[PDB]
């Protein structure tokens, strides 16, 4: 699909128009859900290290949650960019092939007839 | 490819022997390498659906 | 009838232990093979045959 | 026989304590939490919570469905309309097949 | 660092470490047969490490606090109950037995990472080569049972053969009414309630299974009592010795690595002799083991991992 | 093992799956495969036990004996086409023929019965190296050609993989060959979506790589070959009690954990596609994968089994065993259904 | 302002803090849908001239 | 000419046809039990070749049986329901060969197994023959 | 001085540690500066400010 | 607050969600006639390089 | 709603940061306060229904599930506290963070905008259930009963997925209103009936009637008291909610598919009463009562009628409210006793006063008191029942005969008697337990003197 | 040529039938694997001299090398198999089950 | 007074080569722990 787009730069992470896309926010509940996945991270190694869980590792908490936020600010701007251009390639072929997708005039519901069902 | 290296860096590796009409030692050229070079270029990226 | 015989003994008997039996019997006859690669490979060569005739069916 | 401790025995804790009421056994945890619980759940939000549910109003639009139906009533005998039509939507804006 | 690969292929190798006085000795004998007192004056003399006799309470002054921990936490067994009551109906004897050869399998592993760290020789009392005795003694004198010597030589399948065996093998051999004698003359009042018959058993059990098993593949020195008090002659003739036969003398620099590998960290170590065989001897039961570990982890010193422990005296616990 | 071979071997393995998914011609990812095959058999082979070279031989026979298929599949292709690369005008024979090879590669069930014999004679981190970095050549061949796969031939290796992984798993009580069987019912998934998106093919492959490699590092953390073996847990490591049964019950696939997001996308895509009580007999024989995993779970964390004496040395003494690998993969795998959309 | 009594009654905030954080993301999302604002038709009013938008 | 003498299942109704409607669900049955018996004698041998092609003969004939007897029983009740378009003469089929299967193995609890879960699968089939249902698709989306 | 045998990390590696926090604080100044110069690149892109 | 308020913001979950109902139907619509004709630019199954051939005069004449 | 959700979801590091000491008080005070602040969603002064956000949405049927939700998560961690005396912290801390997280998660799923938001948060309601039931049970049976409710509700939601994925790629959106209203009829199709029955098969596990009603007594005896009220006072209602909001696509095909289910349903009721007569364990006795209980359910909404809805969500919140004091009543005895059966523990009455007083209240609003939700509820559907058949009321009318006679046999097996007086470890009753049914039973008697609030979806 | 290149697919599905059945040893399975071998050298020199695509002359030696060199590492992977059991035949590796 | 935990009769049934036995499975040996057949 997307390895059969033309114009496609092969194994490029982020093309020329993921910069014309809208960058995503650092208050992105995504972006928090990795920031609590970091937390997580820094939790479920410190239990398994047997650290105080709090206390102890704080600088690897911090690298967890720093590089969690990295890898998914970027997987999420190539994702976005991915979903983007999905909608451009399908509003172009909807833009290309109007007689092969009409538009549904759909009649009113005074006009058509919905079989009444009673139960009772 | 799955991983595009080879386009990615621009350099053929593999891909200069993946067909019949590749080049060859001392430009000796095969058999039905006319046929070949015309369905490669009456296949120029068409696309496999529409190309077949 | 409502107690023991219904809800004790055949309801339980029909919805969960039989399918709990059905996949024990299934699983006794699925993994009881004897380890050698003899009988592996001519199960392997049967089921090559077998894609084989569905190929030429299809 | 294999290494199994004892089955422990259930002490009577009002034996240990007197002012047991439920709660862990530490006294002045157990009398807090008892505090607690009896100010956090039954005085602020059983008697604040039926306050506020005896104080919502309209609930389910039922007060003023019956304003409006006192005034749709009123309007209707006033002006000579029967109280309710067979027919909800108007059979000239209908269109039959 | 650490001692992996990476530290390995920068120049830690074992063949510059290993010279002719980095030896394994174990100091072998019956009960109260002076090998204390030879194991001392051995790493006295030839400079090597005197590894104690390790007991059921090796494992807690060995690592961790250093203080001896109590009856049921490194312990649920006793050499005192076992010499009150032999045929116990809780299963002393493999506990004992069990946990002992375990102990003695650590201390085996420390000995071993002790040589092949700083090349120093070492020396072990009673090793795990020589543990299987006391086991097969109690079988002999009827303290335990078939299915127990099975699981027991199962244990030693698993854990022998990834070692390598000592050196050299001193035995000091001594009668059993001299054994006798000097346990009544070291005047312990439980230890003097042994019979006479598991010192016999033992003696010949040693005399016609481990010598033969241990005398064909490696070096074996024997010497009496008398001949073993003075231990000039002993740690002349270990250093004199050719130490030609043996199976130190064909592996190379990485399968020592590889056996520093398995020997440095603890947790491939202690695995294979608490593998699951439902003997309800040594069977600690579901409710004893989560009291056992609910009472361990709040202890000083084990709660956390070492280094760990903001309640002792860790510092730097705040960025580490 | 000296450093010099071990880096070889290690490099060649690393090389195999990075040739077969860089190269487009035929016959080079077969010399990815065959390198793959070539650097499996001595890391198969280094414990020197009996079982290790039983395992090794059947390995080598089979593997190779699919190597042998594939480049019959290559060789008329070269005769059908006179290049290289599967276009799209070839016969389905050939395409059939790479496809029964890439099965008995890939470990399907009518060629699955070397998978849990040769993970039972080896060790458990060439568990690690054959579970999950192994089998992404041969699916990534199958991903290259997915407009070629034939369907029929595909959802009756898909039936039978989820079929045979549900019965494969419960009568058996090892861990390296119920997780064996288990990977082989989440290959029956991952070829089940093969010739409708293979995006989604990478998707269950990379959730059940995240998914599979940190619980092969929790049985290397403790060397734990049999169930009662994991159910020494907790009085080994109980810290990882709750991570592993996490860790467990998504490898299972419920919701909220990820692993449900492969059995919901494949679900999602096979009804697009049309195709409706197949994928309904696949998600209702899916369950007994939660019937060995729930099992499992009684003997590992749920349960506390019997200990015995010898496991208080393992309350004694230090690991260092964890890795950080462990714990991000753990993490990630068992928290991201929240972040579904860009896990796709 | 003893250090155990911080230290044990700092759990205390988090509860309404995520009350008052939930009240801001329930008040940011009535941010983003106002696509439909003042055009319905049981409420199309003329808006009064001291306010800007009809509900917030 | 396998697949398309296979294929008058469907190309006359049930009600009708019903020597060769019995002898084209007693060549499936034949079929599956051949590969079945196939199966179960390359994976676990006899110590013989004489109880090896029994096995298969056995094998067969109780596949055989259940083919025979399911499309034999299914045209019967066709023939006394006189409807075509209906799943319940599927039914009714696949709980008398799975109560054969059950018969021929010697056991009533697999024969009622066999009976709810092949009258299931056969009534399964039936209604996706009835509504159109693809059971392996051509990818189009 | 309370363990007989001297921990692996008694002490915390101070090269570790640095590395760590000065890998965070590049990568956070790093992705504060990636978002800066995206939003304006974009404001340039899209021709509204 | 009002009535007003969830009525409002009723309507703009309900024009959003018809909306993806539209472009996913839509969206489904397109990937099958894609994937029937292959006229856009998605599910194009890749060709040989046309680089790759050999334009050069060769020894053979007519090949 | 998320200043119901979020909170709800900021009590984990209340619970896993606080002091082992404080737990207990920190935890169920600010979850009162979370009840506190969920009694906001009845600010229904319209029947525009509340949509706080396109993820969540406010129904009116689905708000007393809501505050039943967030009432009953206090209501558990009470119940815990001597169950969990001598267990230690990390253990103590893990069974809290599991009952909050069903507690996010049974709000988050009574809060659907979209009915696959409501698959995932319906399944994910099978782990923590698991990890309550089969850790924390105290007898052998609990892996069994595990694997039972874990499969019985698995084999039920894989054909719900299956027809929901369906439904959607069929015609659109799965919002529930997107799909109330744009929605069309559905043809007489068998693909249809099928489809029927897929995406009811969950609902009809969940609610148990008769083939598939057995998971609920194996996990309600094998259960601790947490996991027995949550199972018995919303986890089996949430399939309830399912079975309410499903049957808006599909209703032209439930006036003939209805039939089998609703005479399941009412011979499952007769004989789940007939059960009770004669049982050992107690937790078994209000175990197969909940059986009885949820069929009057499965039998009012697998009819349509409005006021079958209105019977529906009365008996849901009636239902819940009762089996959760009666279960917390088992618990009591079981805590005194240290056995479930009713023989062995009689006359009660002689030692414990207005535990009497509490037994008599639950077990006489399981016997159906008039101003009570449980005779509402019930006259309701037996309304609705006789307006769908005539020939009806006699079955019902057994059922509410033998639901009298087993009310009253608990109550006089194990209150009125003897006093069985071998027993010296009858301590008396806990003021954490006495004010528990308390705040059970004084909510009762408030939704008996207000109703407005329990009247659902349909008026 | 057809008739060579079908007697070829002939003697590769012979070879098949070959090492995909076991008589007594490994050893003739992995010569029918090297019988494989030969065969797909002949047919892809045989493809490559009537398509006359010497270009991917490279290809057929890569075919010899690298599964000679797997056949290799099998004939020494027996080897080891009869080192560490002193027997040799298909019916002893029956231990992993 | 406790809550049941499994005893040496709960765990020995998962201490089999397979599970579930049968005529032709009951003959099965437990494999060793370090993978070594003597
Ligand atoms: N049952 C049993 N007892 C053992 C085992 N290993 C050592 N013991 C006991 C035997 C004695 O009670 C004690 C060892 O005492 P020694 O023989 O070392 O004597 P002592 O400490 O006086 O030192 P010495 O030999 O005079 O240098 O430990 C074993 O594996 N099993
Ligand atoms: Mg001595």
């Amino acid at each position: 699909m997307m390895n059969g787009r033309p114009g496609h730069e092969p194994l490029k992470f982020l093309p020329d128009e993921a910069r014309s896309l809208p960058p995503p926010k650092l208050n992105d509940p995504r972006l928090v859900y990795m920031g609590l996945l970091g937390y997580c991270t820094g939790l479920m190694d410190n239990m398994l290290r047997m650290r105080p869980v709090m206390r102890a590792g704080l600088h690897r908490q911090l690298l967890f949650v720093t590089s969690f936020v990295f890898a998914g600010y970027f997987y999420l701007k190539r994702q976005n960019y991915l979903y983007a251009v999905k909608d451009h390639d399908m509003f172009g072929y909807i833009k290309l092939h109007p007689e092969d997708f009409p538009e549904k005039e759909k009649k009113t519901y005074a006009e058509i007839l919905e079989p009444f069902h009673p139960v009772r | 490819p799955f991983l595009d290296i080879q386009k990615k860096l621009g350099i053929s590796l593999d891909r200069h022997f993946m067909f019949l009409s590749a080049e060859q030692p001392y430009k000796n050229a095969a058999r039905c390498h006319a046929f070949e070079k015309e369905w490669i270029e009456c296949a120029h990226g068409i696309g496999g659906t529409r190309a077949k | 009838t409502s107690l023991t015989l219904l809800d004790l003994i055949w309801l339980e008997k029909t919805i969960p232990k039989s399918t709990s039996t059905l996949h024990t019997n299934m699983t006794t006859l699925t993994t009881n093979q004897k380890g050698l690669i003899k009988l592996y490979f001519m199960s392997f060569l049967i089921n090559i045959i077998l894609i084989i005739i569905l190929y030429s069916i299809n | 026989q294999w290494q199994e401790d004892p089955e422990p025995e259930d002490e009577n804790v009002y034996a240990k304590n007197p002012d047991f009421h439920g709660y862990d056994s530490d006294p002045v945890v157990d009398v807090w939490n008892m505090r607690a619980v009896f100010f956090f759940g039954f005085s602020i939000v059983l008697v604040f919570g039926t306050t506020f549910v005896a104080y919502v109003p309209d609930y389910r639009m039922q007060e003023w469905a019956r304003r409006e139906a006192e005034r749709l009533v009123k309007y209707r005998e006033v002006n000579g309309l029967p109280i309710m039509e067979s027919n909800y939507f108007d059979p000239s804006k209908i269109q039959l097949p | 660092l650490r001692y992996g690969l990476l530290a390995a292929i920068l120049g830690d190798k074992t063949t510059k470490k290993l010279h002719e006085y980095s030896r394994v000795i174990t100091v072998d004998g019956n009960i109260c047969s002076g090998k204390n007192k030879l194991a001392k004056e051995i790493a006295q003399q030839l400079g090597m490490k005197h590894y104690p006799e390790a007991g059921i309470q090796y494992s807690s002054t060995t690592t961790g606090d250093g203080r001896p921990l109590d009856i049921e936490f490194s312990g649920s067994c006793s050499l005192e109950k076992f010499y009150d009551d032999p045929k116990s109906n809780d299963g002393n004897s493999y506990r004992l037995q069990s946990w002992l050869y375990a102990s003695r399998l650590l201390q085996y592993a420390d000995a071993l990472e002790h040589l092949l760290s700083t090349g120093q020789g070492v020396v072990l009392e009673r090793s795990i080569y020589s543990d299987f005795v006391f086991l097969e003694a109690m079988y002999n004198q009827g303290y335990i049972r078939k299915q127990c010597v099975d699981h027991y030589n199962e244990i030693k399948r698993l854990t022998l053969p990834e070692y390598l065996p000592p050196h050299a093998v001193i035995y000091i051999d001594v009668p059993v009414p001299e054994v006798q004698s000097r346990i009544q003359k070291k005047g312990d009042p439980h230890e003097m309630k042994v019979t006479s018959a598991y010192l016999q058993d033992i003696e010949n059990a040693y005399k016609k299974t481990f010598l033969p098993k241990m005398s064909e593949m490696c070096e074996v020195l024997v010497y009496d009592s008398w001949e073993a008090e003075d231990p000039t002659k002993v740690v002349e003739d270990i250093e004199y010795l050719k130490y030609n036969k043996g199976p130190w003398l064909k592996q190379d620099d990485w399968t020592f690595h590889y056996l520093r590998m398995l020997v440095q960290d603890k947790t491939e170590v202690l695995n294979y002799t608490t593998i699951p065989v439902y003997l309800p001897e040594i069977t600690i039961g579901a409710h004893q083991g989560s009291r056992i570990y609910n009472s361990f982890r709040e202890l000083p010193g084990r709660k956390y991992a070492p280094g760990y422990n903001a309640e002792v005296g860790d510092k730097w616990i705040w960025l580490k | 093992m000296n450093p010099i071979t071990l880096a070889i071997i290690y490099f060649t393995i690393f090389l195999g799956p990075v040739i077969t998914m860089s190269s487009t011609n035929l016959m080079l990812m077969w010399v990815g495969l065959e390198f793959s095959l070539l650097a499996i058999i001595p890391m198969l082979i280094n414990k020197k036990n009996p079982r290790s070279t039983e395992a090794a031989t059947k390995y080598f026979v089979t593997q190779a004996t699919a190597s042998m298929i594939i480049l019959l599949a290559i060789v008329l292709n070269y005769k059908q086409l006179g290049t290289w690369m599967f276009q799209q005008q070839t016969n389905g024979l050939i395409l059939n023929m790479t496809l029964m090879a890439l099965s008995m590669k890939l470990g399907l069930a009518p060629f699955h019965f070397w998978l849990p014999e040769v993970t039972q004679g080896i060790p458990l981190h060439m568990g690690l190296i054959l579970l999950t970095w192994q089998k992404i050549a041969p699916l990534s061949i199958l991903i290259q050609i997915y407009p070629l796969l034939n369907s029929t031939i595909i959802l009756m290796l898909a039936i039978t993989s989820i079929f045979m992984g549900a019965w494969g798993g419960l009568n058996q009580t090892q861990m390296r060959k119920i997780m064996a069987y288990s990977s082989i019912a989440h290959m029956g998934w991952m070829l089940a979506i093969l010739p409708y998106n293979p995006s989604l093919t990478l998707l269950n492959l990379m959730i059940y790589i995240i998914l599979t490699a940190p619980m092969f590092m929790a049985l290397m953390l403790n060397n734990s070959m049999t169930i009662n073996s994991i159910s020494l847990l907790w009085n080994k490591t109980p810290a990882m009690l709750t991570m592993i049964s996490l860790m467990l019950l998504s490898l299972g696939g419920l919701p909220p954990l990820t692993g449900f997001l492969p059995k919901w996308i494949i679900i999602t895509e096979l009804m697009k596609n049309n195709c409706l009580i197949m994928a309904t007999l696949m998600a209702m024989m899916a369950l007994l994968n939660l019937f060995f995993y729930t099992r499992l779970i009684y003997s590992t964390s749920l349960t506390m089994f019997p200990t015995n004496n010898n496991s208080k040395m393992m309350t004694h003494q230090t690991k260092t065993k964890p890795n950080l690998m462990f714990s991000t993969l753990a993490i990630m795998s068992t928290m991201t259904l929240p972040l579904a959309p860009q896990l796709i | 302002t003893l250090f155990q009594l911080l230290r044990e009654h700092w759990v205390h905030i988090l509860v309404p803090a995520g009350f008052v954080f939930g009240c801001y993301l329930d008040r940011k999302d009535d941010e983003k849908l106002t696509a439909f604002r003042n055009k319905s038709m049981l409420f199309q009013r003329e808006l009064r001239p001291n306010e800007e938008v009809t509900w917030k | 000419m396998v697949k398309r003498f296979f294929e008058s299942y469907h190309e006359v109704p049930d009600g009708t046809q019903c020597h060769r409607k019995t002898y084209i669900t007693t060549a499936l049955g034949g079929i599956c039990g051949i590969i079945g018996s196939a199966y179960s004698v390359s994976l676990n041998p006899a110590d013989s070749t004489l109880e090896a092609v029994a096995r298969v003969g056995r094998y067969t004939f109780t596949a055989a049986a259940i083919g025979a007897m399911f499309g034999l029983t299914t045209c019967v009740s066709a023939q006394v329901r006189e409807k075509p378009d209906d799943p319940l003469n599927y039914f009714i089929g696949g709980c008398a060969g799975g109560l054969t299967l059950g018969a021929r193995t010697h056991s009533y609890g697999t024969a009622a197994m066999g009976c709810v879960y092949m009258g299931t699968a056969a009534a399964l089939f039936k209604i996706g023959k009835l509504e159109g249902w693809e059971l392996f698709p051509t990818p189009k989306v | 001085k309370f363990y007989v045998r001297e921990p692996v990390n008694a002490k915390p590696n101070w090269l570790a540690v640095g590395l760590s926090v000065g890998a965070s604080v590049f990568m956070w100044i790093y992705l504060i500066q990636t978002h800066n110069e995206d939003v304006l690149e974009y404001k340039r892109r899209n021709g509204l400010e | 607050d009002g009535p007003e308020k969830n009525y409002e913001k009723t309507l703009a979950i309900l024009q959003i969600e018809s909306e993806k109902a539209e472009l996913r139907l839509k969206e489904q619509e397109v990937r099958r006639l894609m994937r029937a004709r292959g006229d856009g630019p998605w599910y194009q199954f890749p060709t040989p390089e046309k680089e790759f051939i050999d334009h050069s005069p060769k020894a053979t004449p007519d090949n | 709603m998320l200043k119901i959700i979020l909170p709800s979801l900021m009590l984990l590091p209340l619970t896993w940061l606080s002091s082992p000491k404080k737990t207990w008080t920190n935890v169920t005070s600010y979850s009162f306060l979370i009840s506190l602040t969920s009694l906001t969603l009845l600010w229904q002064t319209d029947e525009n229904y509340k949509n706080f956000s396109n993820m969540f949405s406010s129904d009116p049927l689905s708000t007393p599930l809501i505050i039943l939700t967030a009432w009953l998560l206090p209501l558990m961690l009470m119940a815990s506290q001597n169950h969990l005396k001598k267990d230690n912290n990390v253990l103590q801390k893990l069974y809290i963070s599991m009952l909050i997280s069903l507690q996010i998660l049974l709000i988050m799923t009574f809060s659907a905008t979209e009915l696959i938001m409501f698959y995932i948060l319906f399944e994910a309601t099978l782990i923590p259930t698991l990890i309550i039931i089969t850790r924390w049970g105290n007898q052998t049976e609990r892996l069994n009963a595990g694997i039972y409710f874990l499969f019985y509700t698995l084999i039920g939601s894989i054909p719900l997925l299956i027809a929901l994925i369906l439904i959607q790629n069929h015609v659109g959106t799965l919002n529930l209103m997107i799909l109330s209203f744009t929605t069309h009829t559905l043809d007489a199709s068998w693909s249809n009936n099928l489809l029927w029955l897929a995406c009811m098969m969950a609902f009809l596990i969940k609610m148990p009637l008769y083939g598939v009603h057995l998971w609920l007594p194996k996990a309600h005896v094998e259960a601790p008291i947490a996991g027995s009220m949550i199972l018995a006072a919303i986890l089996l209602k949430l399939g309830s909610y399912g079975m309410i909001r499903i049957s808006i696509i599909l209703d032209p095909l439930t006036k003939y598919m209805a039939y089998p289910f609703i005479l399941l349903s009412l011979w499952g009721m007769i004989m789940t009463s007939s059960i009770c007569l004669r049982q050992t364990d107690l937790k078994s006795l209000i175990a197969y009562s909940s059986v009885s209980h949820m069929a009057l359910v499965i039998a009012s909404i697998m009819i349509q009628t409005p006021w079958s809805f209105m019977g529906a969500t009365m008996l849901m919140i009636a239902h819940g409210l009762t089996s959760s004091l009666l279960f917390c009543l088992a618990n009591s005895n079981y805590e005194r006793i240290h056995s479930r059966t009713m023989i062995m523990a009689r006359g009660l009455q002689m030692v414990f006063p207005l535990m009497a007083t509490w037994w008599l209240m639950a077990s006489l609003a399981n016997l159906a008191l008039p101003p009570s939700i449980n005779l509402m509820g019930e006259l309701f559907i037996t309304m609705s029942l006789f307006s769908w058949s005539n020939f009806t009321i006699i079955l019902m009318g057994i059922n509410i005969i033998i639901t009298g006679m087993y009310s009253m046999y608990m109550i006089i097996t194990t209150q009125r008697g003897k006093l069985t007086n071998h027993m010296i470890n009858l301590q008396p009753s806990h003021t954490r337990e006495l004010t528990l049914m308390a705040l059970h039973m004084i909510p009762l008697i408030l939704l008996t003197t207000s109703p407005k609030l329990i009247t659902g979806l349909t008026m | 040529m057809p008739s060579t290149f079908f007697n070829l697919t002939m003697a590769f599905s012979l070879s098949l039938l070959g090492t995909l059945m076991f008589r007594s040893h490994l050893m003739s399975t992995l010569l029918c694997l090297e019988g494989m071998v030969l065969s797909l050298f002949i047919m892809t020199s045989v493809t490559s001299l009537n398509s006359n695509s010497m270009s991917s002359m490279p290809i057929p030696i890569t075919i010899l090398v690298f599964a000679a060199c797997e056949a290799a590492v099998g004939l020494a992977l027996l080897v080891k198999v009869s080192n560490t059991y002193g027997t040799d035949y298909v019916q002893n590796l029956n231990l992993l089950q | 007074a406790r809550q049941w935990q499994p005893d040496i009769e709960w765990a020995e049934q998962f201490s089999g080569a397979v599970m579930y036995p049968s005529k032709e499975t009951a003959h099965w040996k437990p494999p060793p722990w370090n993978d070594v057949d003597i």
